[PDB]
């Protein structure tokens, strides 16, 4: 994949393409070869590049996808209560797609009792931002933490914690994304659907778009592990010895 | 996109032979020097 | 030019060529060269 | 929407700006001369010669960030950059002692200087008022008495500990009538720069340049500059019991207190209480006391390194943001 | 049209070195597990 | 000739404290226990057997 | 026997105490079987477990 | 202890499957023009797509 | 994983640390004691010569440059001297007499006459060996040496000419960064073989690519370097030194670091250094009583602001002092590249390893991967054209 | 070595508060925290460098080229 | 030396849609200081509907703002309205501060 000339003397690249290398930025160094003739340079990028090899051969699952700070920033925008104003939304959509992008803002989730967009409408502009962007993908996907609903209701999405992803026309109607909707190792994902339908270029373009948002907003919001979340709250401490 | 530093690229060099689209670019680049980064190190002649 | 501080007596003594390197005061073996007279610059960074 | 930022036991809420037009149905309050002048007060608290305390009320967190972010980055100050050594025969390595001379605050005004031109050769920019020379020269001799005590070498050896006041000043051919009333002595003379032994000697002529804190942190005039929203303690369900004296244990010995009897539990100004949320974890108490800070009241608590007084630091921080809007309004847009 | 286009791009392309793909497809040593039984004996590799 | 490892009975660092280690130019906090032949210092890794 | 006397590792203060106090490796080279290589409950007071 | 033994295992599995590619008549063949399968996997479909 | 890393970090090796000419040793400018003294590192005197610095860490997901095990540092803290290094190397040579009583003599100083001196002899001194604080950079000669080109073998001593036949053969400093000289030294061996031990040293700033520890088996390279008007501040003005990612906590299960932060934060506020020994030490129950006495949270989580936008963070940040170490394996020494250098004598291959020249290797398990792509014209370049291409004359019939 | 002149995170001059701290702990012996709070080191980042500070330049002066 | 810094603001022609009403600009040599302090002021213009700064890479010294507005306004004129307006804000903060520091 293509070169770029930068400051301090170390190789540096993305984190979505980090799982086939089995890299972990530990101190592990990697070597880099250049082509010298046109005949091998024009085939090193065409059938051996990154954007064509988004899958694995052994299963047919997307092998370059979400990483650690990629779905934990994607989960905190969608927990049914991240409600954004105009001024926060324009800053999110600006930090998402740094340079050239038009956005043609949708109507908000709630009207006159103060105008507050949801997080799914912030996230659905990452898939189809323009009116000219042809990404009209749609799918129906589970997640890992799925508790079943009340067993009398009909659909598979009336459950307790966000349930079941329903995308209908590049708009998310229910559910957090949460690992195998964009999560490295199963099918029926978002970036598998864009790659399967609308080429590899739009799939690599909409996946560069997620990394900027999850790099700026996850540090802008704040997220930590303390000591008060590893302690039992005296009922486990009362019950564990007697059990 | 991988991002290589500005010193590996001074010692990693690609043979770009000159033909009518390279000529106006590989002439401003050959006066630039091996030290300044948009430049060149060697030059092989027509007679080799 | 009054260099080569000895390593044990710390005596500043110059030696001539075609001679065994030692300190003429005591007889110690190892001895180290004096700091230069020249100038050197450094940035506070 | 509810300007008080809320504080719960595991999160905060109501953080964002929520004061822009096109928000519910009516536009508010776009600029409205003079509604921002009508609602801007400042109250300067106890102001020393090195530390200043003052608060700005009814502004947002964008223009109060930019004053803070300028105040330790973009304001110019002055510090030693190039050090020229002559016979450094001490134990300390030659860059370590050159790194300690850069990090001393030199008490001189950075208005009696000009900026350096980083294009000229060596003997063309160390001219008049662009560069200050500072000379250090010290040699350790043996104190000939040394009666009975074997201590640190203030009695056994003369001047074995060198200080920041040894950085003497030599005026050049022009800056001898301009720096006559005030020297270029450092801010703290008792800075332990090096300790050494007889037979050792250091001597150097260190130049001194003007710069900003974005390149190197030795050009920052402020120790630390920050703000603090003042909390408020909204009290409700005014029952007191014996737990009113327990309610003043979980706070510092300032902010709250009780009157004669108990009868209630009041609160003084909440400028002393660090938000510690100790009263948010008692399982019988989280229905009568809520905690929260006010978003539009920023208590600046800035300090100084010794070069300039902090009100001059804040005045220069406000003035240089107005200049970088001049320079953007008066420029043409080249497509 | 979609169901025939996805089957159009589903057949194997002529010229794929698919023996070399399948040789390092089954060579995935990420198992490292030793299974057993309980309520015991009869270990099996 | 028989090289003697440091801090032994037949060594000079035996019974040294705060004045002789500084005069003989050696740190008094190293463990010792090593040989020094041909300039470099070398240890003997203790071998176990059955 | 080769590889019994090594040069003393001097990187920090504790690397000189890691070359010191270090029992070596004898035979039963153990390519595939982890018999003489795994940790045993018998080395409680001696032969540090970490 | 495991990675070297399976490094020898994936090495030798290469060489017996190395020159074995699908031809233009939808048949996979060996190096010496000998045939092994008349269609790939009995189905003739790409395992990736 | 820490036992293979405590004996790997840089430190404060000995008291005679500057009067020794080891072939390679790393130093550190401002060492600091650990805040949590184990009750057995006081016995082995680790608090006398420590191997790292305390850093006010802030465990939070920040800036995106800390996704997988790569902590980010403060610019204005390295700028004030956080973790400064000094790599110190020896490049000694010996000079000996030959069989026919003809030794080699060091010398030089070609004044060049509109010159004074040559750039190759720029920092060399009038004796022949370099000075005690001049600067060398990648071309300069400092240990200039000249052997006799005739008495290398053993002829009989011809009295018509003995001495005056010399061949200049010094060794040149060949490094990427400039270093300084401080311990040029002359001595003599047992058989009157004079040797000169020169000691080079350079100051190494912590920059992008250096790795750090945590005393708890947590490796990690530098993510980026970033300014102080960035990383967030509390009510008192503390900005962090290093920001760690919390994702390295659950799968590594290292909650001992998560007790270390609150035991070291109360150790500063009380003043006394506290203990972290095995199966005991300082209890957590009488630890956080110091926190609520000072005016802090029970759990050591105070609310931070944001340096990039001003408004306070949505969560509570677990920040406090944790002792970090700096290891070996700096990116200045790991950096390595080669375009077209010397070849091998036997097989005409690019030479092996580092410090001869580069040329890296494509293994047998790598050509397996490029066959799976099907690119056949890349195997002609990366195995024949680039490495070893040699024209040859073969015959048609009875082909040899 | 010698105490650093300026703290790493906060950034105030603290290397001037070592000689006056050392004569305040030896003579008329206070505690540790009260002595560190007497000299004006309030926040814990400016306190942890006078507190920690292995004394190492005094150990390196046992040798000298003066004898 | 009277050249008014042509290396400052560059109207990105690949981002401007109509030739008006939507524009992306490009500073040289700024940071997060003038970013949020200007997009707070531009958002108070009641004819805009999108404003936000973005640094593409911290190794560079750049920032890209993007202004999108409604009808009857130019996106260049919405920047100039919000950039003169920050001057009055810094003038009224400077005035109220110096009238209280001389009293104490
Ligand atoms: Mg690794
Ligand atoms: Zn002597
Ligand atoms: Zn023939
Ligand atoms: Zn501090």
């Amino acid at each position: 994949h293509y070169a770029k000339i930068r400051p301090w003397r170390t190789f540096r690249l993305n984190e979505c393409v980090c799982t086939p290398y089995n890299a972990d930025f530990d101190g592990d160094e990697m070597n880099l070869h250049v082509p010298q003739t046109e005949e091998a340079r024009a085939e090193a990028i065409n059938l051996m590049g990154v954007k064509n090899n988004l899958l694995t051969p052994k299963s047919g699952e997307p092998i370059i996808a979400a990483t650690q700070d990629f779905i934990t920033g994607s989960y905190l925008i969608s927990h049914k209560d991240s409600f954004y104003d105009r001024a926060t939304l324009t800053q999110l959509l600006s930090m998402m797609s740094d340079g050239i992008e038009h956005f043609d803002i949708p109507p908000p989730a709630i009207m006159k009792p103060y105008y507050l967009w949801t997080g799914k409408q912030v996230f659905s502009l990452l898939i189809k931002p323009n009116h000219n962007s042809p990404v009209v993908i749609n799918l129906d996907a589970k997640n890992k933490v799925f508790v079943p609903p009340k067993s009398k209701s009909l659909p598979n999405e009336m459950s307790q914690n966000d349930g079941f992803v329903i995308i209908r026309g590049s708009q998310i109607l229910s559910g957090v994304m949460d690992k195998s909707v964009l999560g490295d190792g199963k099918k029926h994902s978002v970036f598998y659907t864009i790659l399967r339908d609308y080429g590899p270029q739009e799939a690599a373009n909409a996946m560069n778009r997620m990394a900027k948002l999850c790099a700026r907003f996850l540090g802008n919001r704040g997220f930590s592990i303390g000591i008060n979340d590893v302690t039992p709250a005296d009922d486990l401490k009362q019950k564990k010895e007697e059990l | 996109e991988v991002a290589v530093p500005d010193r590996v690229a001074k010692v990693l060099t690609y043979p770009e032979k000159v033909t009518r689209y390279n000529r106006h670019k590989l002439q401003e680049l050959i006066v630039n020097g091996p030290n300044v980064h948009p430049g060149a190190n060697y030059l092989l002649k027509r007679n080799e | 030019t009054l260099k080569y501080i000895c390593a044990e007596c710390s005596s500043k003594l110059s030696l001539s060529r075609t001679d065994a390197v030692r300190c003429k005061d005591c007889g110690h073996r190892i001895l180290l060269k004096a700091r230069t007279k020249r100038l050197v610059q450094f940035e506070a960074r | 929407m509810s300007n008080i930022v809320g504080i719960e036991y595991n999160r905060v809420t109501n953080t964002t700006s929520t004061d822009f037009p096109g928000f519910s149905k009516d536009a508010e309050n776009e600029w409205n001369v003079e509604k921002f002048k009508k609602d801007f007060e400042v109250n300067i608290s106890s102001l020393d010669a090195r530390e200043a305390n003052f608060d700005l009320i009814n502004i947002d967190t964008s223009i109060a960030n930019a004053f803070r972010r300028i105040m330790i980055s973009e304001v110019p100050s002055v510090a030693a950059e190039y050090v020229y050594f002559f016979n450094n025969t001490s134990v300390i390595q030659d860059e370590v002692l050159a790194h300690r001379i850069g990090l001393v605050p030199l008490k001189v005004d950075p208005d009696m200087l000009t900026w350096v031109d980083s294009n000229l050769p060596d003997d063309e920019k160390f001219t008049d008022e662009n560069t200050i020379v500072l000379s250090l020269n010290v040699k350790c001799t043996r104190n000939p008495d040394a009666p009975k005590g074997s201590t640190d070498p203030k009695e056994l050896y003369n001047n074995a500990h060198v200080y920041a006041r040894d950085l003497k000043f030599e005026p050049q051919g022009r800056q001898s009538t301009t720096f006559a009333d005030c020297p270029v002595v450092p801010a703290d003379p008792d800075i332990l720069l090096a300790k050494l032994r007889p037979g050792q000697e250091i001597s150097l002529k260190a130049h001194c340049i003007l710069g900003i804190g974005g390149d190197h942190a030795k050009f920052s005039p402020v120790s630390t500059a920050s703000y603090r929203l003042l909390p408020q303690i909204n009290i409700l369900q005014p029952i007191k019991g014996e737990s009113a004296r327990r309610f003043q244990k979980c706070f510092p010995p300032g902010v709250i207190g009780i009157d004669e009897g108990s009868d209630e539990a009041y609160v003084k100004d909440a400028r002393k209480d660090t938000v510690s949320r100790e009263v948010l974890r008692y399982e019988e108490f989280a229905d009568k006391v809520k905690l929260g800070r006010v978003r539009n009241h920023f208590i600046f608590n800035v300090e100084s390194a010794g070069a300039m007084t902090p009100e001059e630091i804040f005045f220069k921080s406000v003035r240089i943001l107005k200049n970088k809007a001049e320079y953007l309004k008066n420029c043409p847009i080249t497509q | 049209e979609i169901a025939l286009f996805k089957y159009r791009k589903a057949r194997l392309e002529p010229g794929t070195a698919i023996g070399a793909i399948g040789a390092q497809s089954i060579g995935e040593p990420g198992t490292q597990m030793t299974l057993k039984t309980f309520h015991a004996s009869m270990n099996v590799t | 000739r028989m090289p003697i490892m440091l801090r032994s009975n037949k060594c000079i660092l035996y019974d040294a404290d705060e004045s002789k280690m500084a005069k003989l130019n050696e740190c008094p906090l190293d463990p010792g226990g090593y040989f020094i032949v041909n300039g470099t210092e070398k240890v003997i890794l203790v071998q176990e057997q059955l | 026997r080769a590889g019994v006397t090594h040069v003393l590792s001097r990187l920090s203060y504790i690397s000189a105490l890691g070359m010191m106090t270090r029992i070596s490796s004898q035979f039963e080279k153990s390519r595939k079987v982890s018999g003489p290589r795994a940790l045993q409950p018998s080395q409680f007071g001696m032969l540090c477990t970490a | 202890v495991k990675t070297a033994e399976t490094g020898y295992m994936s090495r030798r599995l290469m060489k017996s499957l190395e020159d074995l590619s699908c031809q233009y008549d939808n048949t996979v063949r060996t190096s010496a023009n000998g045939i092994v399968q008349f269609t790939y996997g009995g189905d003739g479909l790409d395992p990736l797509e | 994983y820490q036992c293979a890393m405590g004996k790997q970090a840089i430190g404060a090796i000995a008291y005679n640390q500057f009067k020794r000419i080891d072939t390679l040793l790393y130093l550190m400018t401002y060492p600091q004691q650990p805040m949590v003294k184990t009750k057995t590192i006081e016995l082995i005197d680790y608090d006398k010569l420590p191997a790292g610095q305390n850093a006010t860490v802030a465990v939070m997901s920040y800036s995106g440059y800390d996704i997988e095990d790569a902590l980010v540092l403060n610019k204005s803290s390295i700028d004030r001297g956080f973790g400064r290094c000094e790599t110190r190397r020896k490049t000694t040579t010996v000079l000996k007499r030959y069989a026919n009583h003809t030794q080699d003599i060091i010398g030089g100083m070609r004044v060049d006459e509109n010159g004074d001196p040559i750039w190759q002899h720029q920092s060399l001194g009038p004796d022949g060996l370099g000075e005690v604080g001049m600067k060398v950079q990648s071309g300069q000669i400092y240990i200039n040496k000249s052997v006799p080109t005739n008495s290398a073998d053993a002829p009989n001593p011809n009295n018509v000419n003995v001495q005056t036949q010399y061949r200049e053969a010094p060794v040149i400093y060949r490094g990427p960064e400039p270093s300084h000289i401080d311990q040029v030294m002359m001595s003599v061996s047992d058989n009157d073989q004079a040797l000169i031990k020169v000691l080079l040293r350079q100051n190494r700033r912590p920059e992008l690519g250096d790795k750090f520890s945590s005393r708890h088996g947590q490796k990690g390279v530098c993510g980026i370097i970033v300014k102080q008007e960035d990383m967030p501040f509390n009510d008192q003005g503390i900005v962090p030194d290093i920001i760690m990612n919390p994702h390295g906590f659950p799968s590594r299960m290292t909650v001992g670091k998560m007790i270390e932060l609150i035991s070291g934060k109360a150790g500063v506020l009380n003043g006394t250094l506290e203990y972290g020994t095995c199966f005991g030490g300082s209890k957590l129950e009488d630890m956080s009583k110091i926190l609520v006495d000072q005016g802090f949270n029970y759990s050591g989580k105070d609310m931070l602001y944001s340096g990039i936008t001003g408004e306070c963070l949505q969560a509570y940040i677990f920040f406090g002092p944790i002792y970090y170490q700096k290891l070996k394996h700096m990116v200045l020494d790991k950096m390595h590249a080669r375009a077209r250098g010397p070849r091998a004598v036997l097989t005409r291959q690019p030479t092996e390893g580092r410090s001869r020249d580069g040329g890296l290797r494509l293994g047998e398990m790598e050509r397996d991967c490029v066959i799976a792509y099907g690119a056949s014209q890349l195997l002609l370049e990366r195995l024949m054209i680039s490495s070893d291409a040699f024209e040859v004359d073969v015959c048609d019939k009875c082909g040899l | 070595m010698i105490v650093p002149v300026r703290c790493f995170s906060c950034g105030k001059v603290v290397g001037d508060k070592w000689e006056s701290y050392l004569n305040l702990l030896q003579e008329d012996e206070l505690d540790e925290g009260t002595a560190l709070s007497r000299l004006g080191l309030k926040r814990y980042c400016c306190r942890r460098m006078i507190l920690t500070h292995v004394d190492l330049i005094e150990k390196f002066l046992r040798y000298n080229p003066l004898e | 030396e009277e050249e008014p810094d042509r290396e400052k603001i560059k109207l990105l022609t690949q981002a401007t849609s109509e030739d008006g009403t939507s524009a992306s600009f490009q500073i040289v040599e700024e940071d997060h200081t003038l970013g949020n302090a200007l997009r707070y002021v531009i958002m108070k213009n009641p004819d805009v509907e999108f404003c936000g700064y973005s640094i593409p890479h911290p190794s560079e010294n750049l920032l890209n703002i993007r202004i999108q507005t409604y009808g009857e306004t130019t996106a260049v004129d919405a920047l100039q309205k919000g950039l003169k307006d920050l001057m009055d804000l810094c003038d009224v903060v400077e005035s109220k501060f110096t009238e209280k520091i001389k009293s104490m």
